RNA sequence: AGCAGCGCCAGAGAGGGUGAAAGCCCCGUAGGCGAAAGGUGGGGGGAUAGGUGAGGGUACCCGAGUACCCCGUGGUUCGUGGAGCCAUGGGGGAAUCUGGGCGGACCACCGCCUAAGGCUAAGUACUCCGGGUGACCGAUAGCGCACCAGUACCGUGAGGGAAAGGUGAAAAGAACCCCGGGAGGGGAGUGAAAUAGAGCCUGAAACCGUGGGCUUACAAGCAGUCACGGCCCCGCAAGGGGUUGUGGCGUGCCUAUUGAAGCAUGAGCCGGCGACUCACGGUCGUGGGCGAGCUUAAGCCGUUGAGGCGGAGGCGUAGGGAAACCGAG
RNA sequence: AACCUGGGGAACUGAAACAUCUCAGUACCCAGAGGAGAGGAAAGAGAAAUCGACUCCCUGAGUAGCGGCGAGCGAAAGGGGA
């Protein structure tokens, strides 16, 4: 094995189009033929309908902001205890983001589909549906407090 | 500075091409155009000559200055290159092996 | 250089987890006045968009 | 494949290992395109119509003249103008996800040992920094210097002695990749070298 | 220096030059050594300036037109907004730790910090300058300038701003004779080569010319094409080449247009220059790696066309709601 | 030469008109600094009874917000680094 054929995959393959060619694209460019085909069109998506935009439709989000904006608060980052039978031994918000699906969402929430490997879960806050499941065959441990 | 090399006022082989082999005391080193005069390249200036004093000048078949490289230096074993050796005091040039 | 988001859009649609575009339904604030209780009741919901879907999707970015 | 040819004073001994079976034949050479582009210097530049040294006075009235209409002589339908769409420097680099980058190099030794080229030395009798002595254990090890070989060693003694030969490329253990395995001929690498080959994978 | 034969060196087979194509000829290269003098130099050392305690009482001090408040503005993501914070042009105007400022109007609580004096290296920016390297240019390119260029020339002036590189290995640069006032030539001579002879390598095209072949003065034309024929040429012939007499046929090219041979646009002709790029981010598709995972960014270490480390972070694994929240709903 | 800091400071242009807004504290003018310049040892951050000067890169983030809520503009704390 050398440098002759170690060559692309049969299918890589490069080939950006020319425009200006005399049979392919043409006198005009890959497209064109006309005006307004020069340096640029108003948008063209959002924008340019030429008129009154389709933002005729209405902010409903409320609350948008306020001047200084982002109010911190506590955030839950769900997690179904069907990626916890995943594994054996005392499953808790240090391991669920240790490796895995929880990504420094501050608040483990453990819950919903899959069914529940006996075993201690701690976590900030169970399912009513959750808590069941694991209720049902193990220790559900709940939050910190202070 | 730096512009110096192989030899100077001596002798010296012709490893070149017109006068390869022939061997000659170097009459002359230009070290401007790095080129040495041996007794080699010597070709016919049919000019009578440049200053239209002393009224003849010559076709004088003069010696043709040589690529300083196409001539090496030489001793009892002849044409070597040379090495540089420092005395107990100074610096003389011993050759591929013997000296001088 | 990153094209930003358009943040018009972003305070008046949503894109759906399946990729659906919902705003709220126009035409329920003022021209308001007597209109059927069906009227401005069926204007309370959201709808979904259709080919501007995709126009109003490309916005929405890092989003 | 798996038996790989080791050598030592008391002879030839065999030893085997855990390369890949199948060679994906395109990712050494996205690997290889790889190693080759991030080496690239960016380097080549051009001056724009704005770049070029040329005043912006519009060159004539563009009326009434009768010449073709024009602005500046800096403008790229000028001959000495500004070039157009002429390239600026720029970074060649991508990072190639690390495992591929990995694959390629098992890869790349695996390809050779199925050959037959790997060999794994040890018997370094070579002493000192000096070709005729690696010229020497070369002979006594089935080196002719008919085949192109990639000398990999620790030995910063034995890298001095290959050097300077044509046929070989010496490389510090860690400078193992593929661009350069698959540049040659034969493998040749240290038993030091190829356990920490075997630490990048092994 | 190629080819051939037999050798050698290599910590040096980077590169350059020598009459062509050289590891060994030359200059270098690897490796290694060197400063009287000037500059640099805490990196190493030394010294000096400076600096360092615990409890109690006292209520002396702790940066003023300052805080603070209001009017007018600036900065900030903040466009007067619920509009704080920092800064300050106008007006009023304190206190010294039971002091003051801040935590987005305001108040209470809790907590943070000590304004109205000053200084501080490194990490950072740049490139006139020196060097190194290029999937950078190769004389219409590359700097405007490879050349005596910021010149010549142009403008009162600010200012604008060119063109122009290459004999040969070596000048051996063509003695000398001949025609000519010279120029320039013809011989002679040098050179491997002189249609390499001096703005001299190569020397294309337009364009001008000399010689030859076919052809043309009753003939109608987008100049060609199809056919037959005559002449000339290459081949033994079958064949081909050149030319064009007569017959058939036949409305230039591009552009732009419903429509152009068009009495629409552009173009004297030739040569060279000349227009869909890249960066970031999107979105599809496609080649591949891995997979409920996948992937690193700066940077650090390595190298000096070697990679590796680096999980901060990002995308994904749950949605719905304006939200509180709830959650396979 | 460029880099830097302070004083002053546009318009084309974008918004498919335009005036707020944008271009942009950019172009430029002026003073000064220097091998850099600035900044710099909390009357700080902002929600953790946490951090611990300043500057630079990565990130946070096209997020928070700003906005004729148009066109557009666009942080910080924190985290990884020097
Ligand atoms: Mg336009
Ligand atoms: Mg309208
Ligand atoms: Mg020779
Ligand atoms: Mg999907
Ligand atoms: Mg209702
Ligand atoms: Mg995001
Ligand atoms: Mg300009
Ligand atoms: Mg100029
Ligand atoms: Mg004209
Ligand atoms: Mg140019
Ligand atoms: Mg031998
Ligand atoms: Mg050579
Ligand atoms: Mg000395
Ligand atoms: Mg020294
Ligand atoms: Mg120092
Ligand atoms: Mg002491
Ligand atoms: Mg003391
Ligand atoms: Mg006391
Ligand atoms: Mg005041
Ligand atoms: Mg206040
Ligand atoms: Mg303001
Ligand atoms: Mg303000
Ligand atoms: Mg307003
Ligand atoms: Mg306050
Ligand atoms: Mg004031
Ligand atoms: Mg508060
Ligand atoms: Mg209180
Ligand atoms: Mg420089
Ligand atoms: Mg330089
Ligand atoms: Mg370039
Ligand atoms: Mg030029
Ligand atoms: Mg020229
Ligand atoms: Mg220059
Ligand atoms: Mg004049
Ligand atoms: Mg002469
Ligand atoms: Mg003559
Ligand atoms: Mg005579
Ligand atoms: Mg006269
Ligand atoms: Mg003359
Ligand atoms: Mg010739
Ligand atoms: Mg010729
Ligand atoms: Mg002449
Ligand atoms: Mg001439
Ligand atoms: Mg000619
Ligand atoms: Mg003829
Ligand atoms: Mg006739
Ligand atoms: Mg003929
Ligand atoms: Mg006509
Ligand atoms: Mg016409
Ligand atoms: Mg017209
Ligand atoms: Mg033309
Ligand atoms: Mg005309
Ligand atoms: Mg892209
Ligand atoms: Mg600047
Ligand atoms: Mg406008
Ligand atoms: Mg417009
Ligand atoms: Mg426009
Ligand atoms: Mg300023
Ligand atoms: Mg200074
Ligand atoms: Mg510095
Ligand atoms: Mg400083
Ligand atoms: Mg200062
Ligand atoms: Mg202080
Ligand atoms: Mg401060
Ligand atoms: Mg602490
Ligand atoms: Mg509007
Ligand atoms: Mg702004
Ligand atoms: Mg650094
Ligand atoms: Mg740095």
């Amino acid at each position: 094995d050398l440098r002759p054929n170690p060559g692309a995959n049969k299918r890589r393959k490069r080939v950006g189009r020319g425009p200006g060619s005399g049979h392919g694209k043409t006198a005009t460019r890959g497209h064109k033929g006309q005006k307004s085909r020069s340096g640029g069109l108003k948008d063209p998506r959002r924008f340019e309908g030429g008129r009154s935009t389709t933002l005729m439709r209405l902010p409903k989000r409320g609350m948008q902001g306020q001047v200084p904006g982002e109010i911190k608060r506590p955030r839950y980052q769900g997690v179904n205890l069907k990626d916890l039978a995943r594994f054996e031994g005392e499953v808790t918000p240090e391991l669920l983001v240790r490796a895995g699906l929880l990504k420094k969402g501050y608040r483990l929430k453990i819950l919903g589909e899959g069914e529940a490997k006996p075993l201690k879960v701690v976590a900030h806050a169970f399912s009513k549906s959750a808590l069941e499941k694991l209720k049902a065959a193990g220790g559900e441990p709940v939050l910190l407090e202070a | 500075r730096v512009k110096m090399h192989v030899k100077k006022g001596d002798t010296v082989l012709v490893a070149s091409g017109k006068y390869k082999g022939r061997v000659g005391k170097v009459k002359e080193v230009l070290p401007k155009k790095y080129a040495v005069i041996v007794e080699g390249v010597n070709i016919v200036k049919k000019a009578v000559r440049v200053s239209p004093k002393y009224p003849q000048g010559g076709f004088i078949e003069k010696e043709a200055p040589l690529h300083a490289s196409k001539v090496r230096p030489i001793c009892p074993a002849c044409g070597k290159p040379t090495r540089v050796r420092k005395k107990f005091l100074e610096n003389g040039k011993k050759i591929r092996v013997c000296a001088k | 250089p990153k094209m930003k988001t358009h943040k018009g859009a972003k305070k008046r649609v949503k894109i759906t987890a399946s990729g659906k575009v919902v705003a709220m339904k126009t035409g329920k604030r003022h021209l308001n006045w007597q209109k059927s209780g069906k009227e401005i009741r069926q204007k309370g919901r959201k709808f979904v968009l259709a080919k501007p879907e995709a126009e109003r999707i490309k916005l929405l970015l890092p989003y | 494949m798996y038996q790989i040819p080791v050598l030592s004073p008391s002879g030839r001994r065999e030893l085997a290992a855990d390369l890949p079976a199948e060679i994906n034949p395109h990712l050494l050479w996205e690997v290889v395109r790889w190693q080759l582009a991030k080496r690239r210097r960016g380097t080549a530049s051009t001056k724009t119509r704005g770049e070029v040294a040329y005043s912006g006075r519009k060159i004539w009235p563009q009326k009434h003249t009768g010449r073709a209409r024009h602005g500046d002589i800096g403008a790229p339908i000028f001959v000495g103008g500004g070039v157009v769409f002429g390239p600026k420097p720029r970074d060649y680099s991508y990072t190639l996800p690390k495992k591929v980058r990995k694959k390629g190099l098992a890869m790349a030794v695996a390809d050779r040992a199925r050959e037959g080229k790997l060999l794994l030395v040890e018997a370094f009798a070579g002493v000192n920094g000096k070709t005729k002595e690696f010229l020497a254990w070369a002979k006594e090890a089935g080196l002719d210097g008919s085949e192109s070989v990639l000398l990999v060693t620790g030995n910063e003694l034995v890298r001095r002695a290959a050097r300077n030969l044509p046929w070989v490329v010496t490389l510090a253990p860690e400078g193992l990749n593929v661009y350069d395995i698959v540049r040659t001929e034969r493998l040749v690498m240290d038993l030091d070298a190829w356990e920490v080959f075997q630490n990048r994978i092994g």
